[PDB]
RNA sequence: UCGAAGGUGGGAUCGGCGAUUGGGACGAAGUCGUAACAAGGUAGCCGUACCGGAAGGUGCGGCUGGAUC
RNA sequence: AUCAGCUUGUUGGUGGGGUGAUGGCCUACCAAGGCGACGACGGGUAGCCGGCCUGAGAGGGUGACCGGCCACACUGGGACUGAGAUACGGCCCAGACUCCUACGGGAGGCAGCAGUGGGGAAUAUUGCACAAUGGGCGCAAGCCUGAUGCAGCGACGCCGCGUGAGGGAUGACGGCCUUCGGGUUGUAAACCUCUUUCAGCACAGACGAAGCGCAAGUGACGGUAUGUGCAGAAGAAGGACCGGCCAACUACGUGCCAGCAGCCGCGGUAAUACGUAGGGUCCGAGCGUUGUCCGGAAUUACUGGGCGUAAAGAGCUCGUAGGUGGUUUGUCGCGUUGUUCGUGAAAACUCACAGCUUAACUGUGGGCGUGCGGGCGAUACGGGCAGACUAGAGUACUGCAGGGGAGACUGGAAUUCCUGGUGUAGCGGUGGAAUGCGCAGAUAUCAGGAGGAACACCGGUGGCGAAGGCGGGUCUCUGGGCAGUAACUGACGCUGAGGAGCGAAAGCGUGGGGAGCGAACAGGAUUAGAUACCCUGGUAGUCCACGCCGUAAACGGUGGGUACUAGGUGUGGGUUUCCUUCCUUGGGAUCCGUGCCGUAGCUAACGCAUUAAGUACCCCGCCUGGGGAGUACGGCCGCAAGG
């Protein structure tokens, strides 16, 4: 491109992809859960998750990955949602916190203790 | 068309230095004749001297090897072009090669060097950069 | 940084309307006369 | 005279929803098929018009990113 | 511009009013225009700046705190007062909300300091004082000041400190592995001595005040900060990671389950990638996750990218506005550097100094404060202006070759059909056969005629045209290009956003033509299947005139123009000269066009290589991972297909 059509026009840069649009930026929203149900992975992956459908604040529907082996939730619960993308669920862009509100810390746990929620052992 | 002289004669000087040429014969001007001086000055080429054609005054230059017949210059460019014209204050004065190059700066004297414009304390538009 | 030629158009006051079209003139500046128009003109050097 | 609020009436923009329909992508695996990649068993492709569940076929014009002789 | 016209006190003049001040600030009268492709009017977003982060720089992101302005005070308006009004706790009115009532009517605006309800991930205490300083009043004393100083809460951030040691074994328990030899946690630990910071318990105890008072005193902070003593290692560590990227591995438990995960990717009975144990790594009063911003991203490339095949040259020209110019002959200095005085608020950044024990913190003076103002001094390039020449370009004189274009006239061969002989049972067809036409006389063959399309050889990797493309002759008119003489013009040159004109085939309207060919559609054939490939027929179309659509792998997948850079081998066109027959592709010089192979060079490679993808200059279009999608909506053109 050439002097004069630098000037006549100028250059646009790039737009961002924004990603985990359902925040508008803000990290954390409370939910409540309508539905929970398992999934199937893609073809490199064969085994059964976790997820659930929660009502956020900003009224809108998403999908939210259990992290842990064991959970409470049931229909019209109080839920902490984060963002974290998982590769083999297609459409689950979003991960729920454990520890906070009506969600325990799944029992047992040892190592990597803080990132589900463990109080320590006496 | 035919649009810029300082140009055309900066690319026919290194074009003939990459074909190990000898002389070459350009049409003549005032900003070719003085820049093929401080060419001279400097030492880069090795002389010059103008002629009379069919038509108008001609300007050839003379190349220099030595006897390893490696380049005597390794590559020009020019910075300041019509449109894209750059130019220099007093105190920001381009280093080319680290220092080790040559700068074309158009001063209230004339087509002058650039460490004795920084000397002088004096500067421009940068022709071209030689090294 | 590269040079940029740009233009705009300024609107002044004569008294007399002695300046034809394709002239250059002197302008000074003035107290607000009208909407858009603060100027005056110094004189016409050149006539075409 | 001006004057905010209010009401009359029709034009634009942003929208939200809407039976049903059109299209797209991801699943995985099944039927129908042989399309393309080797002269892929009719050389390929492009523009265009018609035809047929389907990939496609044909007409006209253009290229070789086509192999033999 | 998926926003092309906007405006009517609008624009301008004159006369009046208006305001502290000029002014369509308001009125009347005159004229029709101003703003507009060097992006107006429209649509969405948003307080601006010194600053902050990132980046070497350019640049990108951003407006925390502080500070310079701006605008507002529940929503919308209006005005009085005053030297000074968006007048927040001033006024008036209309709305919504709340509150009191004895029902007759009234009172409100925390976006002031705290605090409550709601949203949220969440952000504090309904704290003490005018001691210091700013502000208001008053001659002063003195009064007021949620400005301000201070304290309380919160690991949220820049910063300092504490949870100890010296020595102590070829290394005591216990755990984990083992090859059953043993190795691990480990100088770690128990131990003998030490100082015990900071908390804990006591004493002294500030400065912050040459301040104010003609009084006798005045410190909220705070009886804290800070010193001086007492007792005791006594009260003090956790969080992530350990498949490769990426410093850190083994065992135990389930095996395409339960699960991990930033990219690749890890479990289908023996996982360094899942869970538990140890072991090690990183960090530390913080440790990770999550979200936003920069860098690497040269991944929007001005410095600093490409367009042959990966994304891209529009189909190609003419050409308006703009951008850029072939030599030297002349002023003013408006592109510009030439030096100086003259601004750059404070704060921040960078350099050195200095103080709080050093630490954040701040105490002083510099320096910094990268831009912009006027007076004085320069003329080499980079522009207008004030005069001449010509190396680009054009014209002029003579020749040149060409399927360049349009109209008209005309020729032959071939196919089909018709007419008339002759002539007999087959003719056409494919890998094989049958639908097809014949015995009403086919095929074959001779004579004649009719009509439509196209020009075999020359005819080629040859010519022309800008590109699609262009060839039977003849006439008519005409464009473009090339060589020599160089007479003349004397900066006229180039490319060209928007705009306009031409344009393969197919398609559409009207009216004609229609031999051959041939979508669609019928049959016959193959296949399990053919709505195809094959055969027999044949309707649009293919032809003509006028209009239309304007797309092609519209390819050299390469825009044009200019200057330079080694050769060899063919072709075409024209000028010259010399062996000279002066016949001869004889030999040589010159310019233009067009094939092939090759240096240096470039490119990731194939490859290009003077007709560059080589080295540059000028302008223009196009591209920023693949689908979605060259698609929806909107706008423009087209009668529609559609573009
Ligand atoms: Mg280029
Ligand atoms: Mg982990
Ligand atoms: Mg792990
Ligand atoms: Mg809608
Ligand atoms: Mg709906
Ligand atoms: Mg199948
Ligand atoms: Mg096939
Ligand atoms: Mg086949
Ligand atoms: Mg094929
Ligand atoms: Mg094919
Ligand atoms: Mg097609
Ligand atoms: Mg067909
Ligand atoms: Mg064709
Ligand atoms: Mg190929
Ligand atoms: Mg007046
Ligand atoms: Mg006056
Ligand atoms: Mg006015
Ligand atoms: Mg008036
Ligand atoms: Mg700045
Ligand atoms: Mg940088
Ligand atoms: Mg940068
Ligand atoms: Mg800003
Ligand atoms: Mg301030
Ligand atoms: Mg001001
Ligand atoms: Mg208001
Ligand atoms: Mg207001
Ligand atoms: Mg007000
Ligand atoms: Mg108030
Ligand atoms: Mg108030
Ligand atoms: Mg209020
Ligand atoms: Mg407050
Ligand atoms: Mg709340
Ligand atoms: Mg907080
Ligand atoms: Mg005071
Ligand atoms: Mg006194
Ligand atoms: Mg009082
Ligand atoms: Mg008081
Ligand atoms: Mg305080
Ligand atoms: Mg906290
Ligand atoms: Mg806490
Ligand atoms: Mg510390
Ligand atoms: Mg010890
Ligand atoms: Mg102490
Ligand atoms: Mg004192
Ligand atoms: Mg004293
Ligand atoms: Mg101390
Ligand atoms: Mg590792
Ligand atoms: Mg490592
Ligand atoms: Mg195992
Ligand atoms: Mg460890
Ligand atoms: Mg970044
Ligand atoms: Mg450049
Ligand atoms: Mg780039
Ligand atoms: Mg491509
Ligand atoms: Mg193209
Ligand atoms: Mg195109
Ligand atoms: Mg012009
Ligand atoms: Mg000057
Ligand atoms: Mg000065
Ligand atoms: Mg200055
Ligand atoms: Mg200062
Ligand atoms: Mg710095
Ligand atoms: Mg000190
Ligand atoms: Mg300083
Ligand atoms: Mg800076
Ligand atoms: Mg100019
Ligand atoms: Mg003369
Ligand atoms: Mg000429
Ligand atoms: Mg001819
Ligand atoms: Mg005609
Ligand atoms: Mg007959
Ligand atoms: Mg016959
Ligand atoms: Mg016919
Ligand atoms: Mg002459
Ligand atoms: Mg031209
Ligand atoms: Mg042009
Ligand atoms: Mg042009
Ligand atoms: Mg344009
Ligand atoms: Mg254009
Ligand atoms: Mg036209
Ligand atoms: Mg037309
Ligand atoms: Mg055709
Ligand atoms: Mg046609
Ligand atoms: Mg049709
Ligand atoms: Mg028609
Ligand atoms: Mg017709
Ligand atoms: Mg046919
Ligand atoms: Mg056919
Ligand atoms: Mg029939
Ligand atoms: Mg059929
Ligand atoms: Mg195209
Ligand atoms: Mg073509
Ligand atoms: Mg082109
Ligand atoms: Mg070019
Ligand atoms: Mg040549
Ligand atoms: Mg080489
Ligand atoms: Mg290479
Ligand atoms: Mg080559
Ligand atoms: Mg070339
Ligand atoms: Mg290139
Ligand atoms: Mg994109
Ligand atoms: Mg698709
Ligand atoms: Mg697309
Ligand atoms: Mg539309």
């Amino acid at each position: 491109p050439t002097i004069q059509q630098l000037v006549r026009k100028g250059r646009r840069d790039k737009i961002a992809k924004v990603k985990t649009a359902a925040l508008k930026g803000s990290p954390q929203r409370r939910g409540v859960c309508t539905r929970v149900y398992t999934t199937t992975p893609k073809k490199p992956n064969s085994a059964l998750r976790k997820v659930a459908r929660v009502k956020l604040t900003s009224q809108v529907e998403v999908t939210a990955y259990i992290p842990g082996e064991g959970h409470n939730l049931q229909e019209h619960s109080m839920v902490l949602v984060r963002g974290g993308r998982v590769k083999d669920l297609p459409g689950v862009r979003y991960k729920i916190i454990r520890g906070s509100l009506d969600t325990q810390g799944v029992k047992n746990r040892k190592q990597a203790r803080s990132r589900y929620g463990a109080k320590k052992e006496k | 068309t035919m649009t810029d002289p300082i140009a055309d004669f900066l690319t026919r000087l290194r074009n003939a230095n990459s074909a190990y040429h000898d002389e070459v014969t350009l049409p003549h001007s005032k900003l070719k004749a003085n820049i093929a001086e401080i060419l001279k000055r400097e030492g880069y080429i090795s002389d010059y001297r103008t002629e009379d054609a069919r038509v108008g005054k001609s300007l050839v230059v003379q190349l220099k090897y030595g006897p390893s017949r490696e380049r005597s210059i390794a590559g020009l460019r020019r910075v300041s072009k019509p449109g894209l014209r750059v130019y220099a204050k007093s105190t920001n004065l381009p280093r080319v090669l680290g220092g080790l190059g040559v700068a074309i700066i158009s001063t209230s004297s004339g087509l002058l060097t650039d460490r004795q414009a920084a000397r002088q304390g004096v500067g421009g538009e940068v022709l071209a950069y030689v090294w | 940084g590269k040079i940029i030629r740009t233009t705009k158009k300024v609107k002044a006051h004569d008294e007399n309307g002695e300046a034809g079209i394709g002239d250059r003139v002197s302008l000074m500046e003035t107290r607000p006369l009208s909407a858009t128009k603060r100027w005056r003109l110094v004189e016409i050097l050149e006539k075409a």
